[PDB]
RNA sequence: GUAGGGGAGCGUUCAGUCCGCGGAGAAGCCAUACCGGAAGGAGUGGUGGAGCCGACUGAAGUGCGGAUGCCGGCAUGAGUAACGAUAAAAGAAGUGAGAAUCUUCUUCGCCGUAAGGACAAGGGUUCCUGGGGAAGGGUCGUCCGCCCAGGGAAAGUCGGGACCUAAGGUGAGGCCGAACGGCGCAGCCGAUGGACAGCAGGUCAAGAUUCCUGCACCGAUCAUGUGGAGUGAUGGAGGG
RNA sequence: CGAGCUGGAGAUACGCUUUGACUCGGGGAUGUCCGAAUGGGGAAACCCACCUCGUAAGAGGUAUCCGCAAGGAUGGGAACUCAGGGAACUGAAACAUCUCAGUACCUGAAGGAGAAGAAAGAGAAUUCGAUUCCGUUAGUAGCGGCGAGCGAACCCGGAUCAGCCCAAUCAAGCCGAAGUGGCUGGAAAGCUACACCUCAGAAGGUGAGAGUCCUGUAGGCGAACGAGAGGUCGUUGUUCGUGAAACGAUGACUGAAUCCGCGCGGACCACCGCGCAAGGCUAAAUACUCCCAGUGACCGAUAGCGCAUAGUACCGUGAGGG
């Protein structure tokens, strides 16, 4: 979720990390529109994690080469 | 404009009459007080490689011996 | 507008502890605390309550009648209290959880 | 990826009532290409394109309050997948 | 006793000081046949709902009927004149709290090179459905081009763009210029013009040479066969 | 920091939190399209290309000027600074001079500040000894259709006070003393009776007027890590509008010396006297105020900013007004 078993993964696990909560997210904004949104936190959640499942991604983009 | 310092820009132009009297008339009365430009010329010539540019006679004259910076 | 600031978005006490409301009415009432509303100093402590009457409009079979509810205060009541009456607070240091502070007046508890 | 972009289904009755003949249609990003569009879709439901119709639309609403309103901008797109009928079920709805 | 000069005071706000006052009730407001030489002050009662009198002293955005003054409120004119083309309407029926004024039907009359239809510009959602009924609609309004909510607009070929150029605009190198900047070949932008591949129907409450249906055409890329060899420019000509 | 949070909005649903949220300090990473804007086009936020990296998606580069090369420049700033250009009304109870003014305005450049600066000075005592600013001198000297009217500097006191170099503590934040009863009340912090604190009786809030209830205050603490040359002609500046009028300054023409040398000391000469120009950089005191804090014989909603917030409604084709 952020601690070490985040960055604990490789970089397409990242990416797979990444795709699937926006094909999740989707269908979640999908039922929306289409009246059943019963866990709106849902999600925000969903989006927080992709924010982190790139900033932590970025994270090393400094470490290993500086 | 030209080589060696900028020019043109200028100032006023007076007229007076009753112009000199006996050592001085009554006096000099002035008639005019305007404004006015003073400008000059060109010839072509460089350095580092072929030019042209505007060139000054109190520096085309200045050029026409020594050399400063510029040649003729 | 201002508002609840000129004391400090501080609650001077917990949700959870008991207080006793000097001054205003219900005075020397207690009950321990529910709302700890410290933006605007409002307090729902078992003390206060009014007979509210709800706006149920087209409110699935409406049947609104007049709920017992707590109404909010500020800084009306004194919190806490070990002596049984109103008492500041001072004495601080640490327990087994030095990870915190307390608080205390004459005595020495919270 | 390809799940982006897309951005609600369209409800409505019509719509609803062409995906009975197999046209399905959502609302996809105001910028967003047909092609692109077509893309997307057929590899997020698993199926093909025959055609793709598109068009933007404006909103400009209010209830009240002095604060007028302000359009909102979308693209609802159209789709005719093949004879291979159907998108999941998010169709039968 | 007019202009004008001189004298003594009244009142407002702010300020420092003294005495203080107030939720059994301050300021402000409203009433009143008291007091003082005037400016003005007091008492009592009503309203009001919290700050406030008196005294000395200091400073003042300090006192008003006038300026065709300024802002705002409200009058008179006066249930007055008007209700925006002299193309007219009538009946029945319906809906509804309530309709001359809405909807339905049956007649009437007015336009008909239009008062019909289709664009363009221009305006936006004003379109369609269900609601509404404050304000707008010169009257009514159950209705609307008005309020709310939802839907609606679908193009390889129609217009425009990924093509073209005109006027004109811009414009490397270039020509001038106190600054800013003024001009200027090519090149570029620029229609209103050139160029260019579909057509007949059907049909949402609401779209249509765009969706569907039938049948068609253009280019592009690859596969196959035919072929059996050149292809042929930011340059020439022809042509448009 | 320590137990609430879920923006203004306040409403419901879902939830997040002491496995330390929220919020506050301080660094990161994301940061679409336009806008200097700069791949090209363009009636701003739109339209189209190209090269390279690349599994698609997706990433990056593609403007002009200086410079090998890093690296710098193009824009934006309320006022303040200097620079190039520079009004009229108005005054002179008319007007040409002069005044208004080198202001208003335009443009350029720049910084937090500028500009100016180390004596070819001022100036008379054979003195002072960079520049700037305040007082003063003095409205004196002087200029002036000698009208209207404009107006120095030296000396002296004070702020600040360097000359050096070329070319041959403040922000987050934590701690913090001292009251009860009765009474009036719808509610007391008011009345009253006894009580305490006081290097904290500044202030705000509490159902009315609060030292001792809350937030605070005096006073104490307080972070990883974050700040601190001469001349002639045309003219002009300085009080200097031709006047006997110097010197500076420059468009145009000309055109020197160099120590038994050069410049100046208001024409001019001699004498006496002060200084050495044609290369440069330079704190400090100075100005203003978009922003910040504190204060206010400042306002308190026709005041006060135009705005208790809005440059919005609304008026204009637009500048602009509001």
């Amino acid at each position: 979720m952020k601690p070490s078993e985040m960055r604990n993964l490789q970089a397409t696990d990242f990416a797979k990390e990444i795709d699937a909560r926006k094909k999740e997210l989707m269908e979640l904004r999908f039922q929306a529109a289409a009246g059943q949104l019963a866990q709106p936190h849902r999600v925000r959640q969903l989006r927080r994690e992709v924010a982190q499942l790139n900033t932590v991604k970025a994270e090393l983009a400094r470490k290993g080469e500086q | 404009t030209g080589k060696k310092n900028l020019v043109v820009n200028s100032v006023i132009r007076r007229g007076k009459a009753r112009a000199d009297g006996g050592v001085g008339r009554k006096t000099t009365g002035i008639t005019k007080r305007v404004q006015r430009a003073n400008l000059h010329k060109k010839a072509i010539r460089e350095n580092g490689q072929v030019k042209t540019v505007w060139l000054s006679a109190n520096a085309l004259r200045t050029l026409s011996k020594g050399p400063y910076k510029g040649i003729e | 507008p201002s508002a609840g600031s000129h004391h400090n978005d501080k609650l001077h006490f917990k949700k959870g502890d008991t207080v006793i409301v000097l001054s205003g009415k219900h005075k020397g009432q207690t009950g321990k605390v529910l709302l700890a509303l410290p933006r605007d100093q409002k307090v729902v402590v078992e003390g206060v309550n009014v007979i509210t009457k709800n706006v149920k409009p087209s409110m699935t079979n409406p049947q609104g009648g007049q709920e017992q509810r707590e109404l909010a205060l500020h800084a009306s009541k004194v919190a806490l209290v070990d002596p049984e009456t109103g008492k500041a607070t001072r004495v601080r240091k640490q327990i087994v959880d030095g990870k915190k502070v307390r608080v205390a007046v004459a005595s020495g508890k919270t | 990826s390809h799940y982006d972009i897309l951005q609600a289904p369209v409800i409505s009755e019509k719509a609803y009532s062409a995906m009975e003949r197999g046209v399905y249609s959502f609302w996809v990003s105001p910028k967003a290409t047909k092609t692109e569009i077509k893309d997307a879709i057929q590899q997020a439901f698993g199926v093909r394109v025959i055609g793709i119709s598109t068009m933007n639309v404006p909103g400009k609403r209010k209830r009240v309050g002095r604060f007028i309103g302000q359009r909102n901008d979308r693209k609802k797109a159209i789709v005719r997948l093949a004879e291979g009928q159907s998108i999941e079920a998010l169709a039968g709805q």
